[PDB]
RNA sequence: AAGACGGACCAGAGCGAAAGCAUUUGCCAAGAAUGUUUUCAUUAAUCAAGAACGAAAGUCGGAGGUUCGAAGACGAUCAGAUACCGUCGUAGUUCCGACCAUAAACGAUGCCGACUGGCGAUGCGGCGGCGUUAUUCCCAUGACCCGCCGGGCAGCUUCCGGGAAACCAAAGUCUUUGGGUUCCGGGGGGAGUAUGGUUGCAAAGCUGAAACUUAAAGGAAUUGACGGAAGGGCACCACCAGG
């Protein structure tokens, strides 16, 4: 039987999709079957932010902010814990938990 | 506010139409931005935003 | 580089950690300048308070 | 194996923003002494300077990466000519979010002066006044033709005002507003961000415009 | 059941119970056909005249103002298209992909569907063939359609 | 951390209080020979572990019923306060503001207030 | 509904929802209309989903704004189909 | 070659460029055009160890030697410029960012100004790995 | 400079018969939806044959080779690795014109038509609104909201019904057994092998057995147990610090 109904992401509305390498493991998956992942994360990050921003002089700027689009491969989603096993009744489940 | 003030800083610089039409609306932007009592600094910068105001014919 | 010895007191233990819980999460404020306040590490058991006697502030100590 | 001390043969030259902006010294770069035992007068005077605006102005930003060519190196000071602003990295993928029409217009544009630039864009849509959809979209009909009056009003005000004047817009984006305006009847667009300016063609002729650059 | 086409929605009207339309103008016979036999002179389809007919007019249809209908009144004049209309059409169908195969070799899109349309045209036409609409003898072609489309 | 109370203290100590909330207070060894009084335990130690928490509960139960124990002088003195008179359910909301639709309820019901209007920036409830 | 119900004569919102094609009773409300615009001196009449110009030699070249939906106005107008 | 002017009292600035990269990061300031680096000190400059150039307190000794040698040079100001390995390839910069900034911080190195420099392709050229990759 | 590719945006979304389709822009004809008192007057349906298309690698011949990269080899890995790994790299990838005709071309799920339940979205078109926003001097625009219509993508939801259960408004209206048309299976193998056909340049593709072998094979689901599966707690027969 079907282990999972949408089988990591559903390609319904479409008959065929472009495939994906892993981010950290560069393995081949589909994009729509894979774990995709932005990251909004500061470039200043808070192990250096207490001795930048006092040197930080003429900067009234605010700190800027890095975007990284992550697409992980189910092998390495899994073990690394990007994803990881549910049950089967959680496995319904569609949602994404916050950030 | 040592951006806002700097803000007309250069919305005066690049002038050309398209400016004093923006910059009215930087200073109705400006006005409320920054909910704080006009201490000294906005009779400062706001003096300076709502004469920029009344200077450019605005609503 | 080099720096000199920093004697950072302990404001609060942040928890005993480790492989085996036995590392002791702490947090040092920097004892001399009260806006400083670092975070390191202790190997031995510690009630809090004590002056710790950080060589450095370097090398972060974090959670492990 | 091999190490000099180069730092007895370095020059230090005044890095000029013209005087359309209010901050014209923008640092000073120890260049090797340019003689002739050792030239330099190509990583002098070929230097494109990348500031942002921040040390160019005197601050209304601190993002927008200008590349600065340096038309002429005047007695150890660099007065360098514009060659192409930018939006930079953490200013520019800010706006790049998922559930909107992302809206692009690349352009080559000729200035008024013998500079060719292309002029790269970007553009968002806006959640409106009563919009109940998470999304932002629209039909692909309206995703092309604000690119269409969005690519028209940039080739326009750069093949007008020349180079510098181009400079004199576009820090709050002057093409900006009135792609928005112009297509607030159709669709109010909140974003128009021109990103990606890049000096196509660069002829030394405007040495007295340099000169009106700068002083 | 569409095997002829891959659509599923809708591309015909609807027309009212009454065979008294629109009874607050019922322009003649003599109204609309000589409105039809200019428009015969003028050579558009009934799809063309029925429409302008029902718009421009004060009458919707000729089925309502007379019995016959437009291709019925074409074939009582005797001036009629002597293929059908909407065959016509099918016909012209295929003949703007084929031209447009003739011009993208590689316009995978256009090699199959111009197999389908001809294939609707292949039932269609067949259909014609049979009841003394089209001559039987005849059948359709690629050099038969550009033919009769011109 | 150790020796938590099991079923057997709480559910003994439950009896003992709703019916001898008079007799009971706060000193254990008046609880423990009232435990000796009032109770059969077949522990010294039970029993200072059944009075003591009698202690515990007499010092929750004097700040009035906390739960998993009352005790009906408590109870029904909240039934007693339950007597409470919010309105006499007619303000008078006659006539005033009301939707139009419950006017027109009120229209079949022939009496009318004031109607809601204006259906302006949608959705109405946004 | 709780599936017991009988519409012989059903509320006339139900059907007139739905597609001209997908009715009770499949009859369109598609219709005539006569327009009253003062860019011509006569009133001509229009079909709603007309599709097309409408036009007259009263006006020249405006009586109508042609629309595949229902047509186009321009300065208010009367409209009446009459009995469909 | 001593400073400009003067080697303390003015923000003359030089551009980070730091390359901080896996297994290396380098802490390479140049010239405010680029042309024209100081201090190629990298990572493993200092501890040239081939598993711990690009660690946090490698990158200490090497941000502070540059930020030594930096104000020695007249250069007070750095203009961050905090760069990943970038391109179209793994675009993630090493564990000896966050000190080594914190460092030269703490060595005396003035910052104004922080921005953004990590190159992205628009899924351009191919990448190292077959089908497979390292299994797991 | 080279050649590659348009990320992110990019979705239970669109289009396209599938195989599919992500820079802009143009050309080209196409196709869906919708609306349609237009027209044809039933022309309809489903489908052996037949035909188109049909990923990939392969091959045919080039360009191409930036990048990568079966092979290939090391460096490392392991008892063994040729593998993963690191390195370099051939064919290939790139692309053209050919073959190939296969894929888990999978949704493991014929078509068409009918009938049987609740909701909320979203792409689409048309419509309903003292709806908002929005421009010009405002309308007519559009963005958007509520509503509706469809044909969508689908989702959620319920003794809708079924099912071995899994699950499924279909995998319902079946023993109360019949909409129509096409396709396919008769326990497990041997075996798509043999055999011949058959194509393809080949690679291979397709049609398609027997001897013999067997009382089990299989499917869901329950329960254990296991995990170099994952998440919880505790013991100096477990650690730590230790003696």
């Amino acid at each position: 039987t079907k282990k999972r109904r949408n089988n990591g992401r559903a390609k319904k509305g479409r008959g065929h999709v472009q495939p994906i390498r892993c981010t950290n493991c560069a393995c081949c998956v589909p994009k729509d079957k894979a774990i995709k992942k932005f990251v909004i994360r500061n470039i200043v990050e808070a192990a250096a932010v207490r001795d930048i921003s006092e040197v930080s002089v003429f900067d009234a700027y605010v700190l800027p902010k890095l975007y990284v689009k992550l697409h992980y491969c189910v092998s390495c989603a899994i073990h690394s814990k990007v994803v990881r096993n549910r049950s089967r009744e959680a496995r319904k489940d569609r949602t994404p938990p916050p950030r | 506010r040592p951006e806002n003030a700097l803000k007309r800083a250069n919305e005066f610089l690049e002038v050309g139409k398209k400016q004093p039409a923006l910059d009215v609306l930087y200073d109705v932007m400006k006005s409320k931005k920054h909910r704080t009592w006009q201490k000294i600094h906005e009779p400062i910068m706001l003096k300076y935003l709502e004469l920029c105001v009344d200077l450019r014919k605005s609503h | 580089r080099v720096q000199p010895i920093k004697l950072a007191r302990v404001t609060k233990v942040l928890g005993r950690t480790g492989s085996q819980g036995q590392c002791t999460q702490v947090r040092v404020e920097f004892m001399d300048d009260t806006s400083r306040s670092i975070i390191r590490n202790v190997k031995g058991p510690v009630r809090e308070g004590d002056v710790l006697t950080l060589l450095e502030s370097e090398r972060e100590a974090r959670r492990l | 194996k091999k190490v000099v001390d180069p730092f007895s043969k370095k020059d230090w030259y005044d890095v000029k923003a013209p005087a359309m902006f209010n901050i014209r010294n923008i640092g000073k770069t120890l260049v090797t002494r340019t003689q002739g035992t050792k030239i330099a007068s190509d990583g002098l005077k070929g230097r494109v300077f990348e500031v942002s605006l921040a040390d160019l102005q005197n601050d209304e930003v601190a993002f927008r990466k200008f590349k600065l060519i340096t038309e002429d190196v005047q007695g150890k000071n660099c007065l360098t000519n514009f060659h192409g602003m930018d939006l930079t990295r953490d200013k520019m993928c800010s706006m790049v979010k998922k559930w909107q029409t992302m809206i692009e217009a690349h352009v080559d544009v000729k200035t008024t002066d013998g500079y060719l630039l292309h002029l790269f864009c970007v553009g968002f849509t806006k959640k409106c006044n009563n919009q109940i959809r998470k999304t932002s979209y629209a039909q692909h009909q309206q995703v092309r033709q604000i690119r269409k009056k969005m690519m028209e009003i940039m080739t326009r005000e750069v093949q007008t005002n020349d180079l510098k004047e181009v400079v004199n817009k576009l820090i709050p984006d002057s093409i900006g507003k009135d792609i928005e305006k112009a297509c607030q009847s159709i669709y109010p667009l909140h974003d128009v961000f021109v990103r990606k300016v890049k000096m196509l063609k660069k002829p030394k002729f405007e040495l007295g415009k340099l000169m009106e650059l700068h002083g | 059941g569409r095997m002829h086409a891959p659509g599923k929605g809708l591309s015909q009207s609807a027309l009212p119970y009454r065979r008294s339309v629109p009874t607050w103008l019922k322009l003649t016979s003599d109204d609309v056909k000589e409105q039809i036999y200019k428009l015969a002179k003028k050579g558009l389809t009934p799809s063309q005249i029925g429409v302008i007919l029902r718009d421009s007019h004060g009458v919707a249809q000729v089925r309502f103002v007379t019995g016959n209908k437009i291709l019925r009144i074409l074939k009582s004049k005797g001036l009629a298209p002597d293929l059908p209309e909407d065959l016509y059409h099918l016909i012209k169908k295929a003949v703007a992909v084929r031209k447009h195969l003739e011009r993208n070799r590689k316009d995978k899109d256009a090699k199959f569907r111009l197999i389908l349309i001809e294939s609707r045209i292949h039932r269609l036409a067949r259909y014609y063939k049979t009841k003394r609409v089209l001559p039987p003898n005849w059948k359709y072609e690629s050099s038969t359609a550009s033919a009769l489309v011109a | 951390m150790g020796r938590v109370r099991t079923k057997t203290v709480k559910k003994a100590a439950r009896v003992i209080i709703e019916k001898y909330y008079t007799r009971l207070g706060n000193d254990f060894h008046t609880n423990k020979r009232v435990c000796e009084e009032i109770a059969i335990i077949p522990s010294k130690k039970l029993r200072n572990k059944i009075a003591g928490y009698v202690t515990h509960l007499m010092k929750r139960i004097q700040r009035g019923p906390v739960r998993g124990i009352s005790i009906k002088l408590q109870e029904e003195e909240r039934e007693r306060r339950d007597n409470y008179v919010p309105e006499v359910s007619a303000l008078d909301q006659e006539i005033i503001e009301v939707d139009p639709d419950t006017k027109e309820m009120l229209k079949l019901l022939d009496f009318g207030s004031l109607s809601n209007l204006q259906v302006t920036q949608p959705t109405v409830g946004m | 509904m709780p599936l017991a119900k009988d519409l012989l004569h059903p509320s006339p919102e139900e059907e007139k929802r739905k597609h001209k094609k997908k009715r009770l009773v499949q009859s369109p409300n598609s219709y005539f209309m006569d327009v009253k615009c003062p860019g011509c001196y006569k009133i001509t009449t229009v079909f709603s989903h007309a599709q097309t110009v409408v036009l007259c030699v009263g006006c020249s070249t405006v009586l109508c704004q042609p629309t595949g939906g229902k047509a186009r106005l321009t300065e208010g107008c009367s409209f009446r189909r009459k009995q469909h | 070659s001593l400073g400009p002017q003067v080697a303390e009292g003015e923000n003359v600035f030089g551009v980070c460029h730091i390359f901080a990269s896996f297994n290396d990061t380098f802490v390479h300031v140049t010239d405010l055009s680029g042309k024209e680096t100081i201090c190629r000190v990298t990572g493993g400059m200092k501890v040239k160890a081939d598993r711990d150039e690009s660690s946090p307190y490698a990158a200490m000794l090497a941000a502070q030697d540059v930020a030594q040698r930096c104000k020695e040079l007249g250069i007070t100001a750095l203009h961050i410029k905090l760069r990943a390995t970038g391109g179209n390839r793994t675009k993630t910069p090493g564990p000896g960012a966050q000190s080594a900034l914190r460092a030269l911080a703490r060595s005396g190195m003035k910052i104004g100004r922080i921005e953004d420099v990590t190159p992205i392709p628009s899924d351009s050229t191919r990448r190292k790995g077959g089908r497979r990759g390292r299994r797991l």
